[PDB]
RNA sequence: GCUUGUGCUGUCUUCGUCCA
């Protein structure tokens, strides 16, 4: 589904579809962010049900994101380039 | 609900707040320290602590769980890692501007050259554009050459003249003017000196730069500390049914460890200055060609091959790139392709769609009062007969393959379970042909089971698609949820693309011997007989059932 | 370059940004499918054909309505107020005249794409009321004067009661309203079409309804449309002409392959 | 193993010509060694010593095996090449040309 | 520019909808100086670096906003394309609520 | 599980010394900070309560549920019964019994007077919540133990202490 | 597991009869046998075979 | 100690509750699911005041999931320990190692080192005690004690208390 | 604050195609999810025709929000939307 | 008494198919 089908899917207003295409039908990934520092360096124990950002120091404010793996491995390639995309669940202003 | 249950609150990204990473912040998220270049332990596999491959980084492997956070292969992200370098290096993407700084501000006292007395210099901070006010700044005091020990009352400077600094690969030289005419010395800045200079830059004077005081600072563009990517970043391959081969980054980090564990053992045991600047100068290549081996002007670095080295930077740019490969297109799930052939006797927005296809993919319906008996039906067909189905799926999400059940024939179905059945009549499928100029290329049509491999369209929509039968192929999108059919049935079906917003005209008109034989039959001197006129009429899907006089 | 334009709930057009592009879509809000070719009737012709067209003079007998196309025929001249009312509309559709000859339209090309096609509502009222035969109508001239006088205040662009809005959709509906005007005129509706009042009625709603379903939706990927739309001819394709010409205007080339200058001389 | 079958294959481990073969299929039987596992803790005759690196059939084809040829490589290591016959007969989709 | 762009299409007899042209020389006109259709063009704007960097000069564009400290607020239909999310367009340009008072009906 | 009112709070790079909790440095966190906002964003203090209040707002909002839920028609077991969750019926059931035998004032009446006195005076004016809520709690006799039992009251000398404890134990039931 | 997996077996009723085929998967009843000439697999219930036996052809009942 | 806290929870719903005591239902949800509850962010939470007039707002469907999303807003009666904070409590339990007390729902664990000497633990009394000359502390007795220390569990807190200062001991 | 009172909605009157077709959507997942049906159905029995029939009744119980470009947002019933 | 096994490389190069 390359960059012109897409183009075509945003001309015909289908968001949903769009999403559906580029997520369940293709790498669908959750991840675990610090509502600090906003860095997926969350340590997830599942089944164990403990979260915890050693760096911020929280074991509270955590949330979970469905994201692409690929954006997942784009955010690792940057974090390995000294680069720190922080991706936050709330706006500023 | 693929995926385990978690009891953190799902949310979605609403910013994305860039900036540098800071040598603490390194540390902090690190979870070991990554000192050793050998790889195995002793090629007797459990790979060695503290090495590339350690299994705290994460694990890779189906029967193996990251020793981090007790996960498996599917859910575990990865870990990063750190590399304390002996001496600090340049980043390679940001010399230019560390240069730039080093020209705005003073090497001896770090404050900027010019203060805010001058009026352009006020005028350079009041626009609020980080990006323009660096601009400004820079373009005010590159002229600048000394600083000034009393105000142009004394304004903290040190009096010292500031050299004229000119990069050559990644190496700064300073020229200063030392006192008409003199002897100018031109001496290294290494990395160690502009990071402890950059280190005594006021939060004010960063501001005033256009650097951060809490995401982006000036020192922190210089490499004290290394993140280490995990596996998952650098995947190993199977070269054979034997051998493994290690990723190019893996190579390379072992390249830097060597180097860094070299300079750090020249540093201790005996320093003549000359092997201390080779052997650094190689860790700085290495740092920069990890990140960056396209550096115009000096050579690539190259394999044991003669191939060279994929660094990040190449992983992102390029239409195989990171962005435009895998991001802003990528491969789907859920699609079909073959060779399309005409159909005289299908309906505008109906496709025929091979009996192999239709088994292949499939749509998964909830269990329902209105649709259990047909779908308990289509669980007994199996995976092989059309109408059948192909899995059962919990509620909590196991899926129960019907190709490998014994008793699929005592299976019972409770309401919100879903049933991947497979393709029927009028499921809503998209439908398209590459390359797509334009919206009417993606049109969603009703399936139609047919038997043979082709795909079969009526001839008037092969003027939106730009198709014909000598040897097209086309593509066959299927939605997976009641959402998506709905956008597809209601937004983007047949019918409702015949007029298109270019030009405020039709797109699909009759066509080729449709058009000769209406042409041919409304001819003045065209007559039929009550037969042929009874078995035309007959044909006519919208007769009202009353011959015409 | 134009991934990110969308149509907002307030009509204009807007970027990632909030940075307005247009203060309205196409400067009529319409959507690009809802238009059609058709004729304003009052640009073309000679100024004695636009009066013997559209002019009803209710003191002089010959230049008035026909008797056997009305049925109020014998209380008709005479009448100032009346005579008042066609002069009014007659005035106003002297200025439109005027508008689109001189400032709109200058080299008097009159076939251009608008909504709502007028001769097809015409013709579908005329066949579904059975406007045949030589019957006298029972539609009066203040029905008609009041009837597209409202008509021409209905057709909303933009919801609001701020003055700007205001302005903003008079100025968005100036031609359509030309349109309207010189079709469903007085003369032209009681001779030419010979509506009846029932007939009459359904014309006004067909055109409010039809306007109505014209505008273009909030949420339209307008920017991508537009592309694409210029893209594809593009795909399909001595002064510089063709794709090296598009790519030196879309560059914004400092050097054109052949410069030239279009001079006008004075009159004599 | 794989999740064809096996049953198709010689005692040497190559099928025969003349055998009618299916996608996925195995037509040549081949396997490596392994150093083996704690499994001399006690397994009479069930531990594994082998990995398996046999050739299946192209899933997409079927057809007959036609001809199997056995030799040796430069080297000096056995060296096997099986032929697959089939008959393609004239349907909808196919290309012709004047 | 509009009719310059206006004879290039209708040189060869094509047809384009005047509100397409007019779209495309507002958005090079708007900004009060001539913006081209290149990297020099578009990615000199204020959109998010994540929008600008899937065009070109991706790296650069990247590097640029870390050292800057650049916040991308997520508005463009790339940044939810490329983070898997409802893009803010067609029938994700508004949101659905549960009406409470018609459900006691 | 549950969320503040407050938010944000984002990564930065210096680091304070009032950020562990410490009731006798009166170092009570961000989320128990002596300014707090409401759900209108307005300003707000924060709210301390003694045993007495508690006990009369749990004793209060119980009795409410129980009679709303009955359709509008004092044990405290029946009263702990009413609410739902076998761990909260058994969390109810320890704060009452916790609550009852630690009560200090088991009139509204009383409890109103101790709070007047401990709000209006113009040496509490200056005392924190959490100063005035362990006084009427603790039920202290004496200056000297309520400093060492609250060190917080050691540099807040401009209070008549003495006098404000034997009135309260003149207000506290024998 | 059924002992008629994998084995030479022939069709003797319906629109088949008298091909020889091989057993390929066997669940309830419905045996899936791959066709010699033609190539692809049918569906097929377990009372139109006749397997194979070192004495001829034996019917499904007689053989498991 | 006590407060008062403005709370907010997050309800999801499925699409089979959508019905006129939507309102109702989503009520009784949020006090099952708050009540009793222990967050170590915020402590215990006891009651829920007003807790039959809560505002609810009006549900966001989440695309792709059909269930609504309300967010509740309520005020809520809050205990939660801090460090150096001398309670009242409860003994529970004596041991060789230490005595554990109850303050409300929480249990503090005292362990011999935070207890003075003179208070020998003596296991042949009935019950056992830890007692000296002039005091005996058993199960049911009286004691202060000053909270030293607090561990937080994902919905568990564990204090740690002494009673080696002053004004402490038997009450 | 950001909400917009019901007398001075300035917005379209009309459900535009992208909102009707999300709608019939989250109607019919909502109905396959086994949400009460508020229209007396015959013998239909697909979720999206069932959701039409709704629709066409003025009986779906959605809201709309439709957002300004500057925050602020307005609330539509689909009782109140007039729908071809 | 006897029970059926559960998956796949990477990187280049060349030749092709349908549009353009
Ligand atoms: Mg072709
Ligand atoms: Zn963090
Ligand atoms: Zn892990
Ligand atoms: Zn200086």
């Amino acid at each position: 589904f390359g960059e012109m089908e897409r183009d075509c899917m945003i001309a015909h207003g289908a968001a949903g579809f769009l999403k559906e295409r580029l997520m369940e039908a293709s790498d669908a990934f959750r991840v675990h962010v610090c509502g600090i520092c906003g860095l997926m360096s969350v340590i997830a124990n599942l089944k164990k049900n403990q979260f915890e950002c050693r760096s911020c120091k929280n074991k509270t404010n955590i949330y979970q994101l469905h994201i692409p793996y690929a954006a997942k491995l784009l955010f690792q390639e940057l974090m390995a380039m000294n680069i720190a995309p922080r991706l936050y669940t709330e706006r500023s202003g | 609900s693929q995926f385990p249950y978690s009891s953190a609150p799902l949310r979605s990204v609403k910013e994305v707040q860039f900036g540098l990473l800071s040598p603490e912040e390194i540390r902090a998220i690190s979870v070991v320290k990554i000192e050793y270049p050998e790889i195995m332990d002793e090629s007797r596999q459990r790979p060695r602590e503290g090495g590339l491959n350690d299994p705290k980084l994460g694990s890779i492997d189906r029967n193996f769980k990251c020793q981090t956070c007790g996960e498996g292969m599917a859910e575990c992200p990865g870990h990063f890692g750190h590399m304390e370098l002996a001496k600090p290096v340049f980043h390679i993407g940001f010399i230019p501007k560390i240069k730039k700084v080093c020209e705005c501000i003073c090497m001896n006292c770090g404050k900027l050259l010019l203060d805010e007395t001058n009026p352009t210099m006020a005028q350079a901070i009041r626009i609020r554009d980080p990006k323009k006010r660096f601009n400004a700044v820079w373009q005010l005091c590159k002229t600048k050459m000394v600083c000034e020990a009393d105000a142009p009352v004394s304004r903290g400077g040190c009096g010292n003249t500031q050299p004229v600094v000119r990069k050559d690969g990644m190496k700064l030289w300073g020229t200063w003017k030392k006192s008409r005419d003199a002897q100018p010395e031109r001496k290294l800045l290494t990395p160690g000196e502009i990071l402890n200079v950059f280190k005594h830059i006021s939060p004010e004077d960063c501001f005033r730069l256009g650097f951060n005081e809490d995401y982006a600072r000036p020192e922190w563009m210089i490499i004290t500390v290394l993140p280490v990517p995990p596996p998952q970043v650098r995947p190993s391959i199977a070269m054979d049914e034997t051998t493994q081969g290690q990723d190019d980054l893996t190579h390379k980090l072992s390249d830097i460890l060597k180097a860094n564990i070299n300079v750090q053992k020249l540093e201790m045991d005996g320093s003549p200055q000359h092997i201390i600047n080779e052997v650094e100068q190689l860790l700085q290549f290495h740092v920069a060609t990890y990140m960056d081996n396209d550096i115009a002007g000096q050579p690539q670095a190259l394999q044991k091959s003669g191939r060279p080295v994929k660094a990040i930077r190449a992983r992102l740019k390029g239409k195989e790139g990171r962005l435009r490969g895998n991001l802003m297109g990528k491969r789907v799930d859920f699609s079909a392709r073959t060779v399309i052939s005409g159909d005289p006797n299908l309906e505008l927005d109906q496709v025929g769609v091979p009996i192999s296809i239709a088994k292949t993919l499939s749509y998964p319906e909830t269990v329902t009062q209105y649709n259990i008996h047909r779908l308990t039906e289509y669980v007994r067909n199996g995976p092989n007969e059309h109408p059948g189905a192909k899995y059962v799926i919990r509620d909590n999400g196991d899926r129960i393959d019907l190709r490998y059940h014994k008793r699929a024939g005592d299976i019972v179905l409770q309401y919100g379970w879903k049933v991947e059945r497979h393709l029927m009549d009028d499921d809503p499928v998209l439908f398209n042909r590459q390359p797509s100029l334009h919206k009417m290329s993606m049109m969603a049509h009703r399936v139609k089971v047919m038997p043979y491999s082709t795909f079969r369209l009526n001839l008037s929509v092969t003027s939106p698609y730009n198709a014909d039968f000598d040897g097209d192929e086309m593509n066959l999108h299927v939605p997976q949820s009641e959402e998506t059919r709905a956008e597809l049935s209601q937004l983007c079906a047949v019918p409702l693309q015949i007029v298109s917003p270019q030009s405020n005209k039709p797109v699909m008109g009759i066509v080729q011997d449709t058009l000769c034989g209406v042409r041919k039959m409304t001819l003045r001197d065209t007559f039929i007989e009550y037969e042929q006129v009874m078995n035309m009429l007959f044909w006519v899907p919208s007769w009202d059932g009353v011959v015409p006089q | 370059a134009l991934e990110d334009i969308m149509v907002h709930y307030d009509g204009t057009t807007r970027n990632s940004l909030g940075d307005i592009i247009q203060f309205l879509y196409g400067e009529d809000g319409l959507d690009g499918t809802q238009v059609e070719r058709q004729t304003i009737d009052t640009i073309p012709g000679s100024d004695k054909a636009f009066h013997k067209r559209y002019y009803v003079d209710l003191m002089d007998e010959k230049n008035s309505i026909k008797p056997d196309v009305i049925e109020y025929a014998a209380d008709i001249l005479g009448d100032v107020e009346l005579q008042k009312e066609l002069n009014s509309e007659y005035e106003q559709l002297v200025s439109d005249r005027k508008f689109l000859r001189e400032i709109v339209f200058v080299n008097g090309d009159h076939n251009w794409p608008l909504p709502v096609n007028l001769r097809r509502i015409i013709q579908n009222a005329q066949q579904i009321f059975h406007l045949d035969r030589a019957k006298a109508s029972d539609l009066t001239i203040p029905e008609i004067i009041h009837g597209v006088r409202d008509l021409c205040k209905k057709l909303f662009v933009l919801r609001g009661e701020n003055e700007l809005i205001k302005e903003a959709q008079q100025n968005a509906t100036s031609l359509f309203q030309c349109l309207v005007r010189a079709r469903l005129a007085t003369r032209r509706i009681l001779e030419e079409f010979r509506l009846n009042r029932d007939a009459f009625e359904w014309v006004l709603g067909t055109i409010e309804a039809q306007f109505q379903r014209s505008l273009v939706h909030p949420g339209e990927m307008v920017g991508v449309i537009a592309a694409q739309s210029i893209g594809e001819p593009a795909t399909q394709m001595n002064v510089t002409l063709g794709v090296p010409r598009l790519k030196e205007i879309l560059n914004v080339a400092k050097n054109i392959k052949t410069p030239a200058l279009t001079v006008y001389l004075d009159r004599e | 193993l794989k999740h064809g079958t096996y049953e198709k294959l010689d005692e040497d481990g190559l099928i025969a010509p003349g055998v009618r073969v299916s996608g996925d299929d195995i037509i040549i039987g081949k396997t490596t060694p392994i150093p083996p596992d704690t499994e001399e803790l006690g397994q009479r005759t069930k531990y594994h010593t082998k990995r398996d690196a046999s050739t299946p059939l192209r899933s997409t084809e079927n057809g007959i095996v036609d001809q199997v040829l056995l030799t040796t490589n430069q080297e000096g290591l056995k060296f096997v090449k099986v032929r697959m016959r089939t008959t393609k007969v004239p349907q909808i989709g196919d290309k012709f040309a004047s | 520019l509009y009719k310059e762009i206006l004879n290039v299409i209708a040189f060869d007899g094509s047809y384009v909808n005047y509100r397409h042209m007019a779209l495309l020389v507002d958005v090079m006109t708007s900004r009060g100086y001539l913006m081209a259709i290149t990297r020099h063009g578009i990615n000199r704007a204020d959109t998010g670096a994540l929008m600008r960097c899937s065009f070109e000069e991706t790296v650069e564009i990247l590097f640029e906003a870390g050292a800057a400290a650049e916040l991308d607020d997520c508005r463009g239909v790339s940044e939810n394309v490329m983070l898997g999310q409802l893009a803010p367009m067609g029938t994700g340009a508004f949101d659905v609520m549960i009406d409470e008072k018609l459900l006691t009906s | 599980v549950s969320t503040s009112t407050v938010g944000a709070r984002r990564r930065r790079a210096k680091q304070q010394v009032d950020d562990e909790e410490n009731a006798t440095l009166l170092r009570l966190g961000p989320e128990f900070a002596l300014k707090q906002y409401d759900h209108d964003g307005n300003e707000h203090d924060l709210i301390a309560l003694s045993l007495s209040e508690s006990r009369l707002l749990i004793r209060e909002a119980l009795k409410a549920r129980s009679r709303a839920r009955n359709g509008g028609v004092i044990d405290d077991d029946e009263l702990a019964k009413v609410t739902s969750g076998a761990v909260a019926n058994g969390v109810v059931k320890k704060t009452l019994d916790y609550l009852n035998t630690f009560a200090r004032f088991k009139d509204e009446e009383t409890c109103t007077a101790v709070d007047q006195l401990l709000h209006n005076s113009s040496d509490c004016s200056v005392l924190h919540p959490f100063e005035i809520a362990q006084l009427s709690s603790l039920g202290c006799e004496d200056v000297d133990e309520a400093i060492t039992l609250i060190p917080s009251l050691a540099a807040k000398k401009e209070v008549n202490l003495q006098r404000i404890l034997d009135e309260l134990n003149r207000l506290e039931d024998p | 597991r059924d002992p008629t997996l994998n084995k030479t077996v022939k069709i003797r009723q319906g629109g088949y009869k008298g091909k020889i085929g091989i057993v390929k998967e066997a669940n309830g009843d419905r045996f899936r046998v791959e066709l010699h000439n033609p190539n692809k697999t049918i569906p097929i219930p377990c009372s139109f075979l006749l397997i194979e036996s070192t004495h001829g052809w034996v019917p499904y009942e007689d053989f498991v | 100690m006590f407060f008062l806290k403005d709370l907010s929870l997050i309800l999801t719903l499925h699409p089979s509750y959508f019905g006129p005591q939507m309102n109702q239902y989503l009520r009784e949800k949020l006090l099952t699911d708050v009540e009793g509850t222990c967050t170590g962010q915020f402590g215990y939470i006891v009651t829920v005041l007003d807790g039959m007039n809560i505002d609810v707002g009006k549900g966001r469907i989440i695309p792709g999931s059909g269930s609504a999303e309300f967010e509740v807003k309520y005020r809520a009666v809050v205990w939660k320990p801090f460090k150096g904070e001398v309670v009242d409590a409860i003994v529970s339990n004596v041991s060789p190692i230490g005595f554990f007390a109850d303050v409300g729902p929480l249990n503090v664990f005292v362990s011999t080192r935070l207890i003075p000497d003179n208070l020998v633990y003596n296991p042949s009394n009935s019950p056992p005690a830890y007692m000296s000359n002039d005091e005996l502390i058993t199960k049911g007795s009286k004691v202060r004690l000053k909270v030293v220390g607090t561990r937080t569990d994902v919905n568990e807190i564990y204090a740690i208390g002494s009673i080696k200062e002053d004004f402490l001991g038997a009450i | 604050e950001l909400a917009i009172l019901k007398e001075e909605r300035t917005t379209t009157p009309y459900l535009t195609k992208y909102e009707r077709a999300r709608i019939l959507g989250t109607r019919a997942l909502q109905i396959s999810m086994n949400a009460p049906v508020l229209v007396d159905i015959e013998g239909e029995t697909d979720p999206l025709q069932i959701a039409m029939k709704e629709l066409s009744q003025r009986k779906i119980p959605l809201v709309i929000r439709r957002y300004l470009p500057d925050g602020s947002y307005e609330d539509w019933g689909c009782d109140e939307l007039i729908v071809d």
